[PDB]
């Protein structure tokens, strides 16, 4: 049935740093407009299954 | 102009372009554009465009 629960951060503002653990997840802004927490175009969901 | 199904076709090449005029223009009410990021178009440097 697929272990697709198991996701990965894909999208972050910049680089992380050794040993930060990053659980916060947030509209990503893709692109040179405010996300607004919306999905929808040039704003990305920052994790991946 | 010409009709949309004799669409007219310029080249513009070995020039330095200014794109902000268009940008800021208030006379065009559409400058829509995603692929390419409606504020740096400066900083979009090609050829044969």
């Amino acid at each position: 049935g697929g272990n697709y629960n198991y996701r990965y951060r894909l999208f972050r503002k910049s680089n992380l740093k050794p040993f930060e653990r990053d659980i916060s997840t947030e509209i990503y802004q893709a692109g040179s407009t405010p996300c607004n927490g919306v999905q929808g175009f040039n704003c990305y969901f920052p994790l991946q299954s | 102009f010409a009709s949309v199904y004799a669409w007219n076709r310029k080249r513009i090449s070995n020039c330095v372009a200014d794109y902000s005029v268009l940008y800021n223009s208030a006379s065009f009410s559409t400058f829509k554009c995603y692929g390419v990021s409606p504020t740096k178009l400066n900083d979009l440097c090609f050829t044969n465009v």
